[PDB]
RNA sequence: GAAGCAGAAUUCGGUAAGCGUUGGAUUGUUCACCCACUAAUAGGGAACGUGAGCUGGGUUUAGACCGUCGUGAGACAGGUUA
RNA sequence: GGUAAACGGCGGGAGUAACUAUGACUCUCUGUAGCCAAAUGGAUUAACGAGAUUCCCACUGUCCCUAUCUACUAUCUAGCGAAACCACAGCCAAGGGAACGGGCUUGGCAAAAUCAGCGGGGAAAGA
RNA sequence: AGGGAAGUCGGCAAAAUAGAUCCGUAACUUCGGGAAAAGGAUUGGCUCUAAGGGUUGGUAACAACCAACUUAGAACUGGUACGGACAGGGGGAAUCUGACUGUCUAAUUAAAACAUAGCAUUGCG
RNA sequence: GAAGCCAGAGGAAACUCUGGUGGAGGCUCGCAGCGGUUCUGACGUGCAAAUCGAUCGUCAAAUCUGAGCAUGGGGGCGAAA
């Protein structure tokens, strides 16, 4: 499989995630 | 203009009567009956703005005071001043009366 | 590619994609191909038939319609929250709003809809209807349409929610 | 007519087609299963042993796109629209 | 020999005894909202559309369940006046091995001349 | 009449909305739009009031003369109607799709088809 | 209701806000015109070898149109059917 590298994944910037 | 004029005379489009408006003005209990008949959350402006003379709810105080300067409100006021038609008036028109001993 | 090497004796391998409706099977196939080869829509049940897409010489991808295994412990509320059904064709969508409010944190909903101060779900729907102009004749709130909008935003990734992993 | 068939509701069987056998939801689909009213919501033929009443799907002239195969004209495991 | 490396093939990463292409022979590989990037991390793209699809309010004869009114025809009269189609004719039942009868056989029957409608059948689709 | 899609493959068709003034108008967004978004109040007639101008003439901030259409307010009054005929958006939540404006199969297909601007490549002194 | 322009309130200035003016857009509603989306439409030996009614798209331009001319089938022309 290889090493799981999720460090460079940018999550979706939703409206509810913004202060 | 009147919305959906061809079906204005249907029973499901009926409006409140002038004599019932007279009882609502004279006694607050009858008006309380008419208010508890409906559901408050489905009313314009949560039922806070109500014209008894026109028997109509309004969305805001500015809408209500805009209604009061209109001619339908003045027609309702003139009809209220003239006097609604009742069964007592209908009985006096033929000269009948009620004898209770 | 590793599976193809392991089955180098065969002429090719077939990789079929299965799962629930609206999990992204056709989206995964399109991403792997680098081209919109399978139809993609946020509504459940967009893929109705099985479809072959030739990824490489020895790799085929098989798109399949979504399946829901029948369980006696599954609720229609649970199916609607997992995205089985289209919310336009359900009766009284306001009953599923408490489930959405339980699943989604309150502050996330507040920052999503710029709304605060509701005491229950029907109050939240009425306030959001009055805020967004979802009004019927007489200015009454359209809690049905508001509930459908909230459910669609919950399904299509417009409201943040996830299930936390169990601790070891 | 029979049965532990006490009554009530029945179950099995017989004669009988005189008379009834409904209203709906669901097409991400072999449209078949659900819901209720009711006395009950029984099954078939006269088409489907090819075949001009009307209208939807098998169903498919010419326009067009996606998937598979082909070097290509194009054909199809196919899916959509008029 | 170098590539548009286009098409295309290619599971990685290490070594070496080969020593250059092809190597080959072993080893093993599985934050209930962050970090980083010059406000954003997008294609879940706004407007626009006689494009295709589902739903909500209002609305109504779409329906329950049909009724009524008007004009123009259809009807009758005067005048005027074709065409399509036509082997011959037009009531059915059963039989008529070739799964077909209108005419044959056996039965039921069977009464001039007509008018307005109807679409079972024969006819009728530049079929 | 009553019910209001129970009809139908499918709200097909019909109905409903519609002019003008005022209050008010969300998501999304290329910040331009969406938008007439959505949702509400009113509209007749009569009698009035007020405001909006021109020419000539030695604080002229004054006199004389002349003229037209708009705007706002008030009272009265008829009503089953008041854009009284005519004329005249139903609205909304979304999905797929093509950027749009535009073009074609005259006589069955106006469209995810063609073209378009933008982008990229090749040849030529 | 785009630039450009005027006035006021600010801001050290650069700029910001308000109220006007202005009349641009292969913008928009819509009459004519051009076109042809829909109707279990009319019509089906029709008024017509493609017409009629309602509805619809567009309507200041990649809009519509007359005359003269050029391109002639192994071709031309083609926003490509
Ligand atoms: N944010 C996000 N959305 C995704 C992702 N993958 C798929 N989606 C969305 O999920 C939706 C549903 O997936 P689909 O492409 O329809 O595939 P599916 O799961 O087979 O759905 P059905 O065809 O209906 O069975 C798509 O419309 C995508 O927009 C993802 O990785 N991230
Ligand atoms: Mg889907
Ligand atoms: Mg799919
Ligand atoms: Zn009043």
């Amino acid at each position: 499989m290889g090493k799981t590298d999720l460090s460079k994944l940018q999550t979706r910037k939703m409206k509810g995630l913004k202060r | 203009g009147v919305f959906a004029k061809r079906t204005m005379t249907k029973t499901r489009r009926r409006l409140r009567d002038l004599d019932q408006i007279e009882r609502d003005l004279r006694s607050p209990r009858h008006l309380q009956q008419y208010k508890e008949t409906k559901a408050a959350e489905d009313l314009p402006g949560l039922g806070l703005y109500y014209c008894i003379e026109c028997a109509k709810w309004f969305e805001s105080e500015t809408s209500l005071v805009g209604h009061r300067k209109g001619k339908p409100h003045k027609r309702r006021l003139k009809q209220l001043k003239e006097g609604a038609y009742t069964h007592e008036e209908a009985m006096a028109a033929i000269g009948y009366r009620i004898d209770n001993g | 590619r590793q599976f193809s090497v392991l089955h180098k004796d065969r002429k090719q391998i077939s990789v079929g994609l299965i799962g629930y409706p609206n999990v992204g099977k056709s989206s995964i196939i399109n991403a792997l191909r680098g081209k919109a080869v399978a139809k993609v829509a946020p509504i459940p049940g967009e893929t109705k038939v099985w479809q072959y897409v030739t990824l490489m010489k020895r790799i085929y991808l098989i798109d399949c319609p979504g399946i829901v295994p029948p369980n006696q412990h599954d609720t229609p509320e649970d199916l609607l929250l997992r995205g089985v059904v289209r919310v336009e064709n359900v009766e009284h969508p306001e009953q599923y709003i408490p489930a959405v409010l339980r699943k989604v944190k309150q502050h996330h909903m507040e920052r999503t809809y710029e709304l605060r101060g509701w005491k229950d779900h029907i109050e939240f729907l009425e306030m959001l209807a009055r805020k967004s102009g979802r009004l019927l004749k007489g200015g009454e709130p359209d809690v049905d349409g508001v509930a459908k909008q909230v459910l669609n935003d919950f399904m299509r990734g417009k409201i943040p929610w996830f299930t936390p992993a169990p601790e070891p």
